[PDB]
RNA sequence: UGAGAGUUUGAUCCUGGCUCAGGACGAACGCUGGCGGCGUGCCUAAUACAUGCAAGUCGAACGCUUCUUGGAAAGAGGAGUGGCGGACGGGUGAGUAACACGUGGGUAACCUACCCAUCAGAGGGGGAUAACACUUGGAAACAGGUGCUAAUACCGCAUAACAGUUUAUGCCGCAUGGCAUAAGAGUGAAAGGCGCUUUCGGGUGUCGCUGAUGGAUGGACCCGCGGUGCAUUAGCUAGUUGGUGAGGUAACGGCUCACCAAGGCCACGAUGCAUAGCCGACCUGAGAGGGUGAUCGGCCACACUGGGACUGAGACACGGCCCAGACUCCUACGGGAGGCAGCAGUAGGGAAUCUUCGGCAAUGGACGAAAGUCUGACCGAGCAACGCCGCGUGAGUGAAGAAGGUUUUCGGAUCGUAAAACUCUGUUGUUAGAGAAGAACAAGGACGUUAGUAACUGAACGUCCCCUGACGGUAUCUAACCAGAAAGCCACGGCUAACUACGUGCCAGCAGCCGCGGUAAUACGUAGGUGGCAAGCGUUGUCCGGAUUUAUUGGGCGUAAAGCGAGCGCAGGCGGUUUCUUAAGUCUGAUGUGAAAGCCCCCGGCUCAACCGGGGAGGGUCAUUGG
């Protein structure tokens, strides 16, 4: 790039991406880690409900999903387990 | 530009007099050239649209531009004629006051002494000769210098002041009572055709 | 970020201005919402016309006053009848 | 020409100084001599070259005005 | 506010084509040129681009380091982490025949940083890292390793549901549903800096930080109607058209999936091919129309060619990243660098289009508490009769017509009151004096009022001092001097205003259409004279008019061009008399909207005018509701 101020850009986006898609991932296992769990059958089965929510929720304060998927999702996993 | 020929063979073209009655037409009342004296066949029915517009022109010494917009200005009133109120707006142009008050002879004169800045109007100078005079507006002589040798002379011998303009010789002060009318203002050559002239311009 | 702010309207020295109400990314001779008043710089006493019943709507709204926006303004009093009426209901 | 379209010009005037390989102007005008010309060269403009006698339309031919 | 003329014949009337008389232009070129004012200036190769500049800022968020005045406080520099800005402003019209644009509506399918208001918070912990220091590989661009460090950088724990969702209640709407109130379940935040009072005071002003709700502003999606050629282009579609569910998005939806069915569009022009950014507007016309979309404003699309995502409130990004391609450049051969359709400028293409200028004083924009720093936006200056407007290159008196030129029947006539001569003038020119408005302010000092306070500092506006001009000694005004420096281009046989000589001899040449030229040419070439316009005048090209010559306004078919060789008939077009009803066409009222600038009407300012400003009308085939 030309411009000094183009120069750090590029360094400030480069470690808010590698941030973003590890917390973003985080929330993914989250919720397969319980759906897992509800399609068989087991024990323990509200507890990783309620870490799935919570992760989701967090994931929306750290400004990575934008709010309306979070109220679906949480939809979507009530519907599932609660 | 605007013109500085001999002014007389101007006269001898269009078969008017153009310089107050102070006779160009005199001896040879014929046109200028070789075939002056000669004269030949009929003249067209644009021949005397032409002739008619060109005595309106030269009357008052302005170019082609100017009269075109002066008549297309004219046409904008709808109250009376459009021939009169064009031949009514044309005399009301710094050049003609100063002609009609009395401070000049002819026209050109006048016109040097509106662009050499002698003149004021409502005691402000205005130099430039197409400006147009309203009614009721005393134009003056320029109260620094009025002490001239022409404009003292050409001020005594009056050979024309007419019905709507006033005067006082003593200020130098003139101004027009009101707007002139056809039957004041030369009921000899036309307006008809001059309006018929500029309807296939 | 509306803004109430001038807008030049002269020929190339003898300049005039139109106090008009903007988007702040707007062109300054591009598009506005609405005007509200004139403003001469030369004639010695500046002279202001506005209607100062709309400026007095959109300074409740959130809109901003440039600096000579203000200064115009205040002249006619128009930033004391805001204060008259915010700070006061 | 330019666009590489080929038509014959007439050349006006009295005397004219063209030979091959040298490069003129053509306008629009059309000769009633012969078909197939459509254009006019102008005098004066490129290597073509005013006629030098002219005294009373020397704005065509391209003549410059002289003390005489 | 509706003007016409020449040209078919030995002569005529009708039909008919061709040509001319008016306007205008981002114009080009030939001859020729004195000034000011306001505007305009790559239409061609969306061709390739040397050189400079066009986007930064914050020390009142944070640790370091270098100076000038061994412990000293300030002033001036350097890189770094962190915030905000870089999605605006500026350029171009290649793609696009479609919700791209115009006009009128809808969203009970939606998002929104900074700005304004309201309610509620602001607790207590942890682990790092650049810089720096040492060190390795590097031709370079640049990469790694070790050790220490800060925060409004980062991460968990608490507390908060006013958000979403479900249940009951009440009211309501155009299906899906909307609002308000009550409960139940799982869950989610946050940061300090600068001051004042400072008895520990533990209080407080201000700017920032977190959650929820409104306003404003900006964006998103869907729909009715409207603007192009070809039928010597009639069939087009297979996620195609509909349903069930699932995923996905701010959001509804074949948007994308799996299954089920066989649908969708077309003569009222589907599909394909060619051409084109669209509009306010601009030119022309009596109007109806026709032709253009340059300066200025709005919407869209693109950024060396083609794909993709990331960061962010907002981009699939105009001086950002990654990959591929062509092209150019530097290299120690291992490799590296670049994108003027920003402002100037260059080579090239062309009939053709400007300076590698000054300044942030004014208006707008970014950051900052503020002084301020940045700004080729912008305000000014330079070049060019490219256009529109204004003013000049003198004025008055002046004869039997001075000299000269042209002509002549040899008497004269015409250039010509034109020169001379006398008296005047100084717009312009030159030299010399004076000399502006554009400026309002931020900041800084004192002084007052109000709402908060235990109180003061400060907050929010009032009154007063003080402070700044690139243009530029520019416009302008005053004094003296001088008619002295400042007129050309086209035409003159008829259309169409303006004629005689000489030269030449169907030659040399001229022409827009008729047509001229072979010994007395007003038509060729010169001279004298005359006509039209005038700092310009002619020529070529393009468009509208004249052209009723595509005729709705507003034409025709016996012989001039023109009735299918005749019938039978699907679709379409048009239809006798009358009673009651309806209200689709038709007529009419009220409300909303049809931006600003333009054309037009009134008024006002620059010495006038071009030009500039204020108030109006106009323009819909438009929507809603009532007759």
């Amino acid at each position: 790039p030309n411009i000094e101020s183009a120069i750090k850009r590029v360094r400030t986006s480069a470690n808010a991406n590698a941030k973003n898609s590890s917390q973003t991932n985080a929330m993914r296992t989250a919720i397969k880690k319980f759906e897992e769990a509800v399609a068989a059958g087991a024990d323990n089965v509200d507890a990783l409900y309620n870490e799935a929510v919570k992760a989701v929720d967090m994931a929306a304060t750290k400004g990575l999903i934008h709010k309306n998927k979070a109220n679906r999702d949480k939809i979507r996993l009530s519907k599932l387990a609660k | 530009s605007r013109y500085t020929g001999p002014s007389w063979k101007v006269s001898r073209r269009l078969g008017i007099s153009l310089s107050g009655t102070g006779k160009e037409l005199a001896r040879r009342p014929y046109k200028p050239g070789q075939h002056g004296p000669n004269s030949r066949g009929k003249v067209s029915e644009y021949g005397m649209q032409l002739t008619e517009k060109q005595k309106l022109r030269h009357m008052y010494g302005m170019n082609e531009r100017q009269f075109r917009t002066l008549f297309i200005k004219a046409s904008k009133i709808k109250e009376g004629k459009h021939g009169v109120n064009f031949m009514v707006l044309l005399e009301q142009r710094l050049d003609n006051v100063v002609y009609r008050l009395g401070l000049a002879t002819t026209r050109r004169q006048a016109r040097q002494l509106v662009n050499h800045g002698h003149i004021t109007v409502d005691g402000k100078r205005v130099d430039i000769p197409s400006y147009h005079v309203e009614v009721g507006q005393v134009i003056g002589v320029r109260e620094k210098s009025q002490n001239i040798s022409t404009i003292k002379e050409a001020v005594e011998a009056t050979v024309g002041r007419p019905a709507f303009v006033s005067f006082d010789t003593e200020k130098l002060e003139g101004s027009f009572t009101r707007l002139p009318e056809r039957d004041e203002l030369y009921p000899e050559i036309d307006e008809a055709l001059v309006v018929e002239y500029y309807n296939q311009k | 970020a509306v803004k109430i702010r001038l807008k030049r309207m002269g020929s190339k020295k003898s300049p005039f201005y139109r106090i008009v109400v903007a988007d702040s990314r707007s062109p300054r001779d591009g598009r506005f919402i609405e005007t509200v008043g004139t403003y001469n710089p030369l004639k010695d006493p500046a002279e202001v016309v506005l209607k100062e019943d709309l400026v007095l709507d959109w300074l409740s709204k959130g809109a901003q006053p440039s600096d000579t926006v203000r200064n115009i303004l205040s002249k006619e009093g128009v930033m004391k009848k805001h204060h008259e009426a915010k700070n006061v209901k | 020409l330019s666009n590489l379209i080929e038509v014959t010009a007439y050349i006006p005037g009295i005397g004219h100084n063209l030979q091959e390989h040298s490069v003129v102007l053509l306008r629009g005008g059309r000769v009633k001599d012969l078909p197939g010309v459509r254009y006019h060269i102008v005098r004066g403009a490129l290597d073509t070259a005013g006629v030098n006698d002219r005294k009373q339309s020397r704005s065509k031919y391209g003549t410059k005005r002289p003390k005489a």
